[PDB]
């Protein structure tokens, strides 16, 4: 949801000014070369994008899914 | 949808869409950097080019004068 143009917290932090350009549709998670992935690509232990931004640690490190998921 | 129109990719079947809405920078271009842009304002990854595919619907990424010069 983090640098996509709508703002979706109030308060504005959401959208940065130093946020880097947008190439995937609104919904989409964004590697960090540029490519775009299904938000449930993330930290699946599949390298879905091109440099593997969607398999990073830091983004995997504190990794939580809802309560019907184990 | 409304919110389709002028986001860089065809999604008119004639992409009309992007074909008359304004430049996206200040330096007079139509796409970001990092890939290649169509004559009617649609713009797509660089791979596209000359595939063999008229991916924009214009199909200025197959005109062979651009990948001459790709291997
Ligand atoms: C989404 O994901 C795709 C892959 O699925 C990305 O594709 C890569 O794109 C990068 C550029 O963004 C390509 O890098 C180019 O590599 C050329 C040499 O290839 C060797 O090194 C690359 C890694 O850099 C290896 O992938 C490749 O196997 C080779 O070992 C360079 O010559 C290119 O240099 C460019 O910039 C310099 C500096 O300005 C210029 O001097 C050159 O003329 C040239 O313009 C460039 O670095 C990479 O090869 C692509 N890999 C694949 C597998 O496709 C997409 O780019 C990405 N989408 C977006 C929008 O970025
Ligand atoms: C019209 O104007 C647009 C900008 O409004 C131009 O597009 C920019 O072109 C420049 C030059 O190629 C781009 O700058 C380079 O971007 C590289 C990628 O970083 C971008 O993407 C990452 C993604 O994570 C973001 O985090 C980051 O903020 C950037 O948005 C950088 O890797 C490059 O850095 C390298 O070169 C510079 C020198 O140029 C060195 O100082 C660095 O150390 C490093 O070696 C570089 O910053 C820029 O990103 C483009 N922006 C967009 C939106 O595309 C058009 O080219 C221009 N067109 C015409 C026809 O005039
Ligand atoms: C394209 O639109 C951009 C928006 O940032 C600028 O207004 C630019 O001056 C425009 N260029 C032309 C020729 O209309
Ligand atoms: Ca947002
Ligand atoms: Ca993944
Ligand atoms: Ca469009
Ligand atoms: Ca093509």
């Amino acid at each position: 949801w983090k640098c996509d143009g709508q703002k979706d917290c109030s308060d504005g932090s959401d959208e940065p000014d130093l946020c880097p350009h947008r190439f995937c549709r609104l919904g989409q998670f964004q590697c960090r070369d540029g490519n775009c992935t299904s938000p449930q690509a993330l930290c699946n232990a599949r390298q879905d994008c091109a440099d593997g931004s969607d398999e990073d640690r830091v983004l995997c490190e504190h990794h939580r899914c809802e309560s019907n998921e184990w | 949808p409304k919110a389709l129109a002028c986001d860089g990719r065809a999604d008119c079947l004639d992409a009309s869409d992007e074909s008359a809405c304004p430049t996206r920078f200040p330096n007079g271009t139509y796409c970001p950097a990092a890939m290649f842009e169509c004559k009617n304002h649609v713009c797509i990854q660089s791979f596209w080019i000359c595939d063999g595919e008229n991916d924009c619907v214009d199909g200025s990424d197959e005109e062979i004068h651009l990948c001459f010069n790709i291997p």
